[PDB]
């Protein structure tokens, strides 16, 4: 993240950091026990399926305090849409091992409703995204973790603004476009996070941009929304043999 | 009342029915209250909650 602050400790409860042999992969959106939501590019080069590591409860990397849970990632489910190296349908669902348990440390974010989300969610100007990317573009990531507020641009909009891969119905644009303040590298996958009247919920996921704080262009984000159904009638599947599984989408 | 407007007054999730009618619905972790229109938890750990920001203001 680029521009934003520390998420206070216990602040960004839902927040998921995911490690390949304990190295930093990508964030991560917890939205029960046992499932996290992230984005399919940030498995185009696993090769060992079986050293996934989804870390919940973490806050700073260089300190171990007890309020982190480690599970290892059981299945990596990606849409049939999906090609390995383009942008367009950018998600995952991450069945853990086993659940977490939910603490003042550990919450998972809300899955809205297709309606709702695309009804009102859609129209709240900001929302919240996070992660432990790179802080400047071309430089070191956090060590705490970061979280930035950044306003959603209908597509017309975003495509007018800024000055390459389209922006498809499968995306949204959000933040600035003066290089202030964006999400980055080692962001992916993380969640963009939406307030309506008291309560947060899953509206995007970190996706891709042009570079970091690029002048003249926005961060994009995995429109969720079009995935709810997608998502629920995954989460209700039994598991299958083989970490990674392409699911027919719609 | 109609769920494309205003989320048909409901705090959380809105169905429209056949005639004048709408039903607000809740999460999982939370039950709708007698208004019909507002969600409380009904769980320790709600989703979309913050427990550290819902004890500091309790
Ligand atoms: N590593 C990896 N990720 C993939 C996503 C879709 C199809 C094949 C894939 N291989
Ligand atoms: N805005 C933005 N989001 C990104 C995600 C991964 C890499 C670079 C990125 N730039
Ligand atoms: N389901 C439920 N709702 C509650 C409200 C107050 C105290 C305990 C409760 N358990
Ligand atoms: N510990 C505890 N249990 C609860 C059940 C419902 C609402 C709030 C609650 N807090
Ligand atoms: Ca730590
Ligand atoms: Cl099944
Ligand atoms: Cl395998």
């Amino acid at each position: 993240i680029v521009g934003g602050k520390v998420c206070p400790k216990g602040e960004c409860p839902w927040q998921v950091l995911l490690l390949v042999n304990g190295a930093q992969l990508c964030g991560g959106t917890l939205i029960n026990t046992i499932w996290v939501v992230s984005a399919a590019h940030c498995f185009d080069k696993i090769k060992n399926w079986r050293n996934l590591i989804a870390v919940l409860g973490e806050h700073d990397l260089s300190e171990h305090d007890g309020d982190e849970q480690s599970r290892r990632v059981a299945q990596v489910i990606i849409p049939s849409t999906y090609v390995p190296g383009t942008t367009n349908h950018d998600i995952a669902l991450l069945r853990l091992h086993q659940p977490v348990v939910l603490t003042d440390h550990v919450v998972p974010l809300c899955l809205p409703e297709r309606t709702f989300s695309e009804r009102t969610l859609a129209f709240v100007r900001f929302s919240l995204v996070s992660g432990w990317g790179q802080l400047l573009d071309r430089g070191a990531t956090a060590l705490e973790l970061m979280v930035l507020n950044v306003p959603r641009l209908m597509t017309q909009d975003c495509l007018q603004q800024s000055r390459s891969p389209n922006i498809t119905e499968y995306m949204f644009c959000a933040g600035y476009s003066d290089g202030s303040k964006d999400s980055c590298k080692g962001d992916s996958g993380g969640p963009h996070a939406t307030h309506y009247r008291g309560t947060w919920y899953l509206t995007g996921i970190v996706s891709w941009g042009q570079g970091c704080a690029t002048v003249g262009h926005f961060g994009v984000y995995t429109r969720v929304s079009q995935y709810i159904e997608w998502l629920q009638k995954l989460m209700r599947s039994e598991p299958r043999p083989g970490v990674l599984l392409r699911a027919p989408f719609p | 009342l109609i769920c494309v407007n205003e989320n048909g007054g409901c705090e959380q999730y809105c169905s429209d029915h056949t005639g004048t009618k709408r039903s607000c619905r809740c999460h999982e972790g939370y039950s709708l209250l007698a208004d019909g229109v507002s969600c409380t938890p009904t769980v320790e750990y709600p989703c979309g909650k913050i427990p550290i920001l819902e004890k500091r203001n309790a």
